[PDB]
């Protein structure tokens, strides 16, 4: 019960609220203006309760008739202060708006924190309530959202302040209105919500969030979120609006890393040196000098990888003197693999084309591209050696030399070209295995170039009849890679073309899937302009109509997160009804690949994967490892792993298959010593089986990798930063995974080289502005945010000291722990340049 | 079941009870003391009294003799009585021979004292670690409750001696005690790393070459570390 | 093989403020949620064989299903099979039987009439023990725990590194340590780091009370813990946590006492299943005890228990950390000035930090205020803190 | 003080709503549905199906498996007590059902009467009790699986420091077996036990690892948790099976690992105490000397507190060899450091002798310890090497670090 | 038990009168421990506060 003030209170307030009763003048003026002094001594101090609005339980219904009638001018105002105040507490919320809508204006801060939060929630749920019929209503919210907004921005308050810009879908005044302490919290904040807000209100506040970015000129963060948005002339516009030629070379090696090649024009100073940055020739020599730190020059061989010495010779001398062609290119992709981009082996460089010569066709293929996958990013260096066996004698291999070029040349460029010069005269060649191969150097070199001259080129290979079907796939596949996320009018109308001219029966072979693949390799991450390509698709006929449209859904949300999509495509999947269930393996992909955009919707992605596994029908089983291996690439999570080595023993050839494959991608790279014994196991028990042996040699050479410094992560920037070229990479190898027969284990092989288009290194290479090596003592830990929306780095904890470059596991990143210099890019990811403090004294 | 009795030794050669003895240091308060090239300064955690305690009879810097004095740390009663010990020695010495005590012979004769209690039953070792400071020369000793004696340019027993002994050894430079305000200022940030009350609670008593005691009022010593708080405003 | 069976987990949806991103996050997981209930809910529902397989076998073996345990295998299709009355029957085995799983001392299912063996029981374990392996992971963190680098790193570099990178281990030749106790003053942070392992661990985990694991009859107690371990073994990369290892670490000594020697017997078959003939596998255990002087010399002894990881007291910065850590979901004033509480030498471990949060939350509701203060905090400490007696000597050292 | 006021229901409800609450009720909303739908999935998948016998399809195929059900009939396994022998016509049989009953059956028509003997277990019919099938002796099963069977890659190169122990081990386990016309030409029996006793770690559980290893014998890995069996007077009856076990084979090896859980002291001042496994000890001690005699069976038994064994137990007529494990010297510390860190990557130039000389009363175990701590070290900060101050470090952090609380201060007491 | 029952029964009330007899300071080996006690002891410690957290139970 109450106590003696309490009592004292109560009574006062009672007779204050009853003196209401008649219309004495002497009434009004005081008994409001006491009222109003009460409530704002309550309100406008601690949170404690507001006790004159405990006591007061009133009825406002004599009160609003008085206001109705009484006083036009100030005291019906000061009623609906009161009013107001009073159904705060209460439910009162249209009429609680509109006492502050239309009452004594004064300000929302001389009543409380918390009178200012109720109203910024009653204004969203009318704004939410408030459709287009009427603007009338619209202008005043607005003016207590000027109003509003200060208060939150001036009090700490930027939560509220931006959920409201947010519900009004205007955020403009956060432009004018965000102060120099604060613009990191709302920038972070807006960069976490965009993930999960749906469409069209993620890139609105990409925008917002870009323009508060250049108005603070943090010009790589500007960059950060101008690729999220995946616009080229705002890119142009902060390469033009940066001044500092440090923040120049920082944001060129950003685009070098993102693989975006903007012209530049002459009239920016050094302009040479940042072309040459953003083409990352120096990356292989940064590369090597990696590998001198770590004393891992010296290449391995498949023999010491497989690990001979410790499987059980059960047949010993009589069963392993047969070298079949299968294990020799299986073996070729781990020499490869293995040891690539470390500029040495000790089996295909001084014994080349012996080894060569004991593989048949695909093997030329295969191990013509694995020589010149064995040595990255030496555009010079690579064709050296690659010249000679494009000289061989078997001229049918020269295809395959052109893939080298094109695997060589892969993630860097030339002034001269060599790539486009050197297939140039070869694209046109009328040999079925020279132009498949001729197509897939170009494109393997000139990955997300989206230059003009090249696509031209392409052109006509769509509409030669004579063309096979696998060199029409093949040219899809490269179309649709070169001109990455841009929705290129000409691609697509030219695939639109090939598609609609194409038959019936030449349609049903399996290369056809890879003619959406383009098209929807030309619409990566924009859902929008998508309606249009539905609706062209939806002319051809059933099932390819619905295989067509669910792969073409997939393209536009790449990383989207829009769960209603998601919903369609598992609908898709659980429709129980050969062909048919294509549809279903491309909506598991689906929901994997739109999972990946988010950690929280890819983790629970696992859990729906896991309940497609246990209870789906076979195409199912067969497509969710596939979808595993998308989720979480690079990522040597343990649970994933586990599944996969449970269903790498099924009884289904396809799903042990996929799940090798999962095995190979998921742990690529990491150098797992768990994950290298469960494969050396598998291919103990798998001995038997040709397929299931190369398959498991394969995800085995994936994992080791580049000695565990290679990964092939299609995201960057906290892995908030998707790559194009990488997404079109494993999505090829992946929908030419979802069969496995005829395609990876049929005539191929050569698909797989397209994940050296994802092929991504790590390191902590760290430069000086003049760009020399210089190293600083590195504190390397887990980005475990220890605190919510403080604005905070993820607060690094699990601290170990390095000293640079390091490399960094994923998951894990890095700080300088020096004060002694400064990262332009807060990001220490890749190669960075430290600037030296100049608050540092001695 | 081998540290009942001083003379057993253990197992692996301890005797425990004379380890034991050196807890009773490790809980008095910290004693610092230093040498300079003219001065020798040694300050104490004068942990604060209670309000109507008389602090007179509270002394922890004890003057053997005119040329040499003494800073324990431990029991205190244990501590008079050697303080007693040595100054009766001390005189004796002075008797015998004309020449006055050498502060190594005094630090000798308080460890060979202490360590003479530790080598019978049924006699409680001393539970006092003491730093003894005097000219001949400055030199300072540091005993022990098991009867050993050291020669250091630094110590700190008592509370803080781990922290205090890691700040003092990369702060003894030869700059450091070049000047006699200097060496002043290093005991008192040295007593200040542990000490976490400021002024009330330290006691510095510096002996100069052939000079006598002089226990720093509580103004002084305000005044030095007012000037260590100055100096120490630089990192801003 | 019968591989880990990983404790199931939420994504963790930051930040923890009321806002809309909190919000956002919680609606992708609700949406996620019901995407899998759809799924699951019209799975079934579009079901339209097997059946002739199961209308044969459990036809054939029909119910109920006696539980039986093999003595012998005498024909490649008759056993000699005790059933729980301890009476032994010569009976057959049908053919729907996996020949290659029947070993003796196995469960057997029988038919009920004719006892006829018609399968085999895989699982057959003790309830005792299936209630210790963890099915929802604790929703402490590592970044619920302030301060303890060296602990935590300790605790990683044991249980938690060997897992995620054993590539390290095996290049130099170590072999991981298998072993940890975690020993200290209460509240300081233990069973917390258990539960923080445990929810970031993809390993089997279970959890033992050190007491638990013994049971009334005579020789149950060391089968009970051999059976703990054995189901620790079948999921491989397991974690075996025993709180409280006192109640039977406890140091061995002669005496009559009926009962103590059973304790002592089944100490013994826990230090036997830790280190002792025949390999203990990838299974690591973790062990927490306030007083570690109390156990057995040959349980705590490496090879057994290869680290022991001290808890001290927290200092300053540790305290600190507590404090940042446990007032983040607090709405904290202006005059609020931590550093009061966390100097002065109370000796208050974490727990001790949690209560005084708590109770300074209690103090502002007392005052009506959902906001703490300074005083508030300063009238917890006094409250709170009162536990020791004097723990202090007089005045004797100076 | 002033007293606390009560929180009456108008304070609680303005407390929790005069605050956040733009959001608070939709997170809380959607937290509580969010538990309620993860509830719904567990329960509408919720079966795990649980693992049966169920061979595959293929394998059995069998519609004949009803005909042998109904067909064969269960028989229930007896065994035959006595032969009456009335007339050696009309013999009868006294047979032993185990716990059900015993009873005076006759065979049926299928078995012959000399192919029944006295002592052995059939099987009977459930209905008139008939002898129908004679069956093999009774083989305990858990007995059966007491012994290893699979030697343990635990070689004697790999004990260091125990060089005496490992040869008096030999000299009773391995030389009498493998050469004993060594012995029988002087006329000396050999000792036919040994109790490996020493501070734990100090290697007595590796050194039976490595007699198992190289036994080329049967050997027994007795566990202790099966000799102590819930019912009375079931674990003598498991040391007298497995003793006959052993004797079936020609000279077994037995090794009773950690046999202080059944070695212990017998008394009756504790008001009944064990009592049940004193009797099962008792019986060991039956079985290991006294009439009946043991036989060729060499026992192996080892415990790390020897002291509170059965003096009886002791005795040498049991237990007549008695192997002390101690902790090693310098040179026995050197070779297990070397042994340890054979196969880790560490430098050439570690002076194990040093390694050695700083842990001075450290059993083996700890050797290994800081063997691997010290590749912990080289881990941390991540060389690819374990120097030699990453062994000092392990050193420090294993035996020093745990070893005393003789600080360095205390330890100035020493020069 | 008693636990688990006042957990199947939330939320729930216990009541542990006269604490002194199983709740004492704990002792340390030898026959002079009563140890057993010791082991209800931790049993009840870890059940109102171990590993698994109990929820509405005071
Ligand atoms: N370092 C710490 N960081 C954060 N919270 C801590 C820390 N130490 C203790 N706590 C808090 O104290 C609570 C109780 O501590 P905990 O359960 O870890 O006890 P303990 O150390 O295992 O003690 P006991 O000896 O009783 O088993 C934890 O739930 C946690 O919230
Ligand atoms: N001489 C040695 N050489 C090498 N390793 C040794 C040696 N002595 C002990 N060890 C190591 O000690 C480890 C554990 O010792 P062990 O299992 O023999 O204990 P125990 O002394 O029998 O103890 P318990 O009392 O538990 O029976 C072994 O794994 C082994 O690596
Ligand atoms: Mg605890
Ligand atoms: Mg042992």
């Amino acid at each position: 019960e109450l106590s003696e003030e309490d009592k004292q209170l109560q009574d006062e307030l009672e007779m204050l609220v009853e003196r209401l009763g008649e219309k004495d003048t002497s009434l009004y003026r005081p008994a409001l203006e006491e009222l109003r002094r009460q409530i704002r001594s309550s309100t406008t101090s601690m949170t404690s309760v507001p006790k004159p609005l405990k006591f007061l339980r009133p009825h406002y219904g004599k009160l609003k008739e008085i206001y109705e009638n009484m006083a036009p001018g100030e005291n019906k105002r000061f009623a609906a202060d009161i009013i107001s105040v009073l159904a705060m507490t209460m439910s009162g919320e249209r009429e609680c708006l509109k006492y502050r809508l239309v009452g004594s204006q004064e300000e929302l801060a001389s009543w409380g924190h918390e009178y200012v939060r109720h109203l910024a929630g009653e204004v969203a749920k009318e704004w939410q309530e408030l459709d287009d019929a009427e603007k009338v209503q619209r202008e005043p919210l607005l003016t207590l959202v000027k109003e509003i907004v200060p208060y939150n921005m001036a009090h700490n308050a930027e939560h509220e302040a931006c959920d409201l810009l947010m519900e009004i879908e205007q955020v403009d005044m956060l432009e004018k209105d965000i102060d120099e302490n604060a613009y990191a919290k709302v920038c972070l904040y807006l960069t976490s919500c965009v993930n999960y807000v749906p469409e069209p209100e993620n890139s609105a506040l990409l925008r917002c969030a870009l323009g508060v970015f250049r108005k603070f000129s943090r010009f790589p963060e500007a960059l950060r979120l101008a690729l999220m948005l995946n616009d080229m002339e705002l890119v142009e516009d902060i390469f033009t609006s940066c001044k500092d030629v440090v923040v120049q070379k920082q944001m060129a090696f950003m685009l070098g890393r993102h693989g975006v090649f903007l012209e530049l024009s002459e009239d920016v100073e050094e302009y040479e040196d940042l072309t040459e940055i953003m083409s990352n020739v120096q990356l292989n020599s940064n590369f090597l000098a990696l590998a001198r730190e770590l004393d891992i020059m010296e290449p391995k061989v498949p023999d010491d990888i497989y690990k001979t010495h410790l499987e059980n010779n059960r047949f010993g001398g009589s069963g392993s003197q047969v070298d079949s062609a299968r294990m020799n290119l299986a073996s070729s992709f781990v020499n490869g693999f293995v040891n690539a981009a470390f500029g040495q082996d000790k089996l295909l460089t001084d014994d080349g084309n012996k080894w060569l010569y004991k593989n048949k066709d695909h093997g030329m293929l295969s191990a013509a591209a694995s020589l010149g996958m064995i040595l990255l990013w030496d555009v010079d260096g690579g064709l050296t050696q690659i010249d000679k066996y494009l000289y061989s004698s078997e001229d049918y291999i020269k295809s395959g030399a052109l893939l080298a070029c094109g695997i060589v040349n892969s993630g860097v460029r030339n002034e001269c070209d060599p790539a486009l010069a050197l297939l140039s005269d070869y694209v046109l060649h009328n040999s079925n295995t020279m132009r498949l191969g001729s197509i897939f150097g170009l494109g393997l070199a000139y990955a997300g170039s989206n230059r003009e001259d090249v696509l031209t080129l392409l052109l006509p290979v769509m509409g030669d009849s004579k063309s096979s079907m696998e060199v029409a796939g093949v040219t899809a596949l490269a179309c649709g890679m070169i001109a990455v996320g841009s929705c290129n009018g000409d691609v697509t109308s030219t695939i639109l073309q090939t598609i609609m001219e194409k038959s019936e029966t030449e349609l049903k072979d399996t290369y056809a899937r890879w003619l959406p693949l383009g098209l929807g390799l030309n619409h990566l991450g924009k859902g929008e302009a998508i309606e249009a390509i539905l609706a062209a698709l939806e002319v051809v006929s059933e099932p390819f109509r619905s295989f067509a449209n669910t792969l073409v859904d997939v393209c536009a949300y790449a990383g989207s997160g829009n769960v209603l999509k998601v919903q369609q495509l598992l609908h898709i999947c659980s429709e129980h009804f050969a062909d048919m269930g294509a549809h279903q393996g491309v909506a598991v992909l689906g929901i994997a690949l739109i999972a990946m955009g988010e950690e929280i919707g890819a983790e629970m992605a696992l859990r729906t994967f896991g309940h497609l596994l246990r209870y789906g029908e076979p195409t199912l089983r067969r497509a969710v490892p596939l979808a595993l291996a998308l989720i979480s690439v690079s990522n040597p999570r343990l649970n994933i792993l586990d599944t996969l080595s449970k269903f790498s023993h099924d009884a289904d050839p396809e799903v042990s298959y996929n799940s090798i494959f999962a095995m190979g991608m998921v742990g690529s790279g990491t150098n797992n010593a768990r994950l290298a014994a469960m494969l050396r196991q598998l291919a103990q028990y798998h001995a038997k089986d040709p397929n299931n042996l190369f398959m498991v040699r394969l995800a085995q050479g994936l994992t080791h990798l580049g000695k565990g410094t290679l990964t092939l992560c299609p995201y960057h920037s906290d892995r908030q930063l998707m790559s194009q070229v990488a997404v079109a990479g494993l999505l090829t190898v992946l929908v030419s995974f979802l069969d496995v027969r005829n395609i990876i284990l049929g005539k191929s092989h050569y698909v797989l080289y397209g994940l050296v288009a994802a092929m991504q290194p790590r390191m902590l290479v760290t430069f000086d502005e003049e760009l020399r090596p210089l190293p600083v003592s590195v504190r390397v830990g887990q980005a475990v945010d220890v605190v919510g929306q403080a604005g905070k780095p993820k607060t690094i904890t699990g601290f170990q000291t390095h000293t640079t470059p390091v490399l960094l596991a994923h998951g894990e990143r890095a700080e300088l722990a020096t004060e002694e210099f400064l990262p332009v890019t807060p990001i220490l990811e890749g190669f960075v340049i430290l600037r030296k403090n100049p608050n540092y004294d001695l | 079941s081998y540290d009942r009795a001083i003379t057993v030794f253990s197992p692996d050669g301890h005797l425990f009870q004379v380890e034991y003895a050196q807890e009773a240091v490790k809980k008095g308060s910290t004693a610092v003391g230093v040498r300079g090239r003219d001065i020798v300064v040694l300050g104490v955690e004068k942990k604060s009294v209670a309000k109507l305690q008389d602090e007179r009879t509270v002394r922890k810097i004890c003057a053997l003799d005119d040329n040499v004095c003494m800073a324990f740390a431990g029991l205190t009663a244990d501590a008079r009585i050697v303080i007693n010990r040595a100054r009766v020695e001390c005189q004796s010495h002075r008797l015998t021979v004309e020449d006055p005590v050498t502060v190594e012979y005094i630090t000798r004769y308080i460890a060979s004292l202490k360590q003479r209690y530790t080598q019978s039953n049924g006699r409680r070792p001393f539970g006092i670690s003491a730093l003894i400071v005097g000219f001949d020369t400055p030199r300072l000793y540091q005993t022990d409750p098991s009867g050993t004696y050291h020669a250091w340019k630094a110590n700190a027993i008592g509370r803080g001696a781990k922290s205090v002994r890691e700040f003092l050894e990369k702060n003894y430079t030869d700059e450091a005690i070049e000047t006699d305000d200097l060496t002043i200022k290093l005991v008192i940030k040295a007593l200040l790393e542990v000490v976490q009350s400021g002024g009330k609670n330290i006691e510095l008593a510096v002996m100069r070459r052939d000079q006598s005691l002089k226990i720093l009022n509580p103004e002084e010593i305000e005044k030095y570390v007012a000037e260590i708080e100055k100096e120490k405003e630089e990192n801003e | 093989t019968k591989g880990p069976d990983a404790a199931s987990k939420l994504p963790l949806v930051t930040p923890h403020t009321q806002c809309r991103l909190k919000l956002l996050k919680l609606e992708r997981i609700k949406d996620y949620l019901l995407m899998e209930e759809e799924f699951i809910r019209n799975q079934e529902q579009m079901k339209p064989k097997q059946e002739e397989e199961r209308s044969k076998v459990d036809d054939l073996r029909g119910t109920p299903m006696s539980v039986g345990t093999l003595e012998e295998i005498i024909d490649d299709n008759h056993a000699i099979v005790s059933t729980s009355v301890g009476s032994e029957h010569y009976v057959s085995i049908l053919s729907f039987v996996d020949k290659d799983l029947l070993e003796p001392g196995c469960s057997v299912l029988l038919n009920h009439k004719v006892h006829a063996v018609i399968g085999v029981l895989m699982d057959d374990t003790d309830p005792l023990v299936t209630v210790m392996k963890v099915e929802k992971a604790p929703q402490e963190t590592y970044a619920d725990i302030g301060g303890l680098d060296n602990q935590i790193q300790e605790i990683k570099e044991s249980v938690e590194l060997p897992l995620t990178h054993p590539e390290y281990y095996e290049e130099m030749g170590i072999k991981p340590p298998k072993g940890v106790i975690l020993y200290g003053p209460p509240g300081t942070g233990k069973t917390l780091l258990a539960k923080a392992v445990a929810n970031q661990t993809s390993a089997t985990f279970l959890r033992v009370v050190g007491s638990e694991l013994i049971q009334k009859y005579l020789g149950d107690g060391p089968k009970l813990v051999r059976e703990l371990f054995r189901v620790a073994e079948e999921h491989a990369p397991s974690i075996v946590f025993i709180d409280e290892i006192d109640a039977i670490g406890t140091k061995r000594y002669d005496s009559n006492s009926g009962g103590e020697r059973e304790i002592q017997r089944t100490m013994l078959e826990l230090l036997n299943q830790l280190d002792g003939f025949d390999s203990r596998g990838d299974v690591k255990v973790i062990m927490a005890t306030n007083r570690i002087e109390t156990l057995d010399p040959a349980l705590i002894r490496p090879g057994r228990i290869d680290r022991k990881i001290e808890f001290p007291l927290p200092d300053e910065k540790t305290k600190k950390r507590i404090f940042q850590i446990h007032t983040s979901r607090m709405t904290l004033a202006d005059d609020v000035t931590l550093d009061d509480l966390i100097m002065a030498k109370d000796d208050l471990s974490g727990a001790d930090i949690k209560a005084i949060c708590t109770e300074a939350g209690l103090m502002a509701l007392r005052e009506r205020r959902m906001k703490v203060t300074n005083e508030d905090f300063k009238k917890s400490k006094e409250n709170v803190l009162y536990k020791k007696q004097e723990g202090t000597p007089e005045g004797l050292y100076l | 003080d002033k007293p606390i006021r009560a929180l009456d229901e108008g304070d609680i409800a303005l407390l929790k709503t005069y605050g956040q609450s733009t959001y608070s009720r939709q997170i809380k909303q959607v937290e509580d549905d969010i538990q309620q739908l993860l509830k719904k999935i567990n329960e509408l998948t919720g079966i795990k199906e649980s693992d049966t016998g169920l061979a595959p399809p293929a394998l059995w195929d069998l519609a004949a498996d009803k005909q042998t059900l109904q067909s064969e009939q269960p028989l229930q396994v007896a065994r035959c007590t006595k032969i009456i022998n009335a007339d050696s016509e009309d013999p009868k049989y006294i047979i032993n059902v185990k716990q059900f009953a015993k009873f005076v059956v006759d065979l049926s028509d299928q078995v012959a009467p000399t192919d029944i003997e006295e002592g052995m277990r059939v099987g009977v019919d459930r209905n008139k009790y008939q002898i129908h099938i004679p069956l093999p002796p009774k083989i305990d099963p858990t007995v059966t699986m007491m012994q290893v069977e699979e030697k343990p890659d635990v070689t004697y190169s790999d004990v260091g420091g125990c060089k005496e122990q490992i040869e008096k081990l030999r000299e009773v386990v391995e030389t009498p077996l493998l050469h004993p016309e060594r012995f029988v030409n002087l006329g000396i029996e050999p000792p036919k036990g040994v109790l490996l006793f020493g501070p734990p770690g100090t290697g007595k559980t590796l050194c039976a690892r490595a007699v198992a290893n190289r036994t080329d014998a049967c050997f027994i890995r007795v566990i202790g948790s099966e000799l102590v069996q819930k019912y009375v007077g079931e674990g003598a009856r498991m040391v007298r099976e497995l003793f006959e076990m052993a004797r079936t084979k020609k000279a077994c090896l037995i090794f009773f690992d950690e046999i202080d859980a059944i070695g212990g002291a017998r008394f009756d001042d504790g008001a009944g105490g064990d009592n049940e496994v004193q009797r099962t000890m008792l019986e060991l001690i039956n079985q290991l000397d006294g009439f009946d005699p043991r036989g060729n069976i060499k026992v192996l038994m080892a415990t790390n507190r020897p002291d509170t064994l059965d003096p009886a137990l002791m005795r040498p007529g049991r237990l007549d060899r008695k192997i002390e494990f101690s902790l090693p010297d310098l040179e026995g510390r050197t070779h297990i450091f070397k042994i340890h860190a054979r196969s880790m990557s560490v430098e050439r130039d570690i002076r194990f002798e040093l390694l050695a000389r700083l842990c001075p009363n450290s059993t083996g175990a700890e050797i290994r310890s800081v063997c691997t701590e010290a590749g912990m070290f080289a881990i941390r900060a991540r060389r690819k090497i374990a120097t030699e101050k990453d062994f000092l470090e392990a050193v420090n952090k294993v035996i020093k670090s745990y070893a005393k609380f003789s600080a360095t201060p205390r330890y100035m007491t020493y020069n | 038990e008693l636990f688990v029952m006042a957990r199947e029964h939330a939320p729930s009330i216990i009541f542990m009168d006269e604490i002194d007899s199983i709740g004492s300071s704990r002792l340390e080996g030898g026959s002079g421990g009563d140890s057993e006690v010791q082991r209800t002891m931790l049993e009840l410690l870890n059940q109102l506060d171990g590993f698994e957290a109990t929820k509405n139970i005071k």
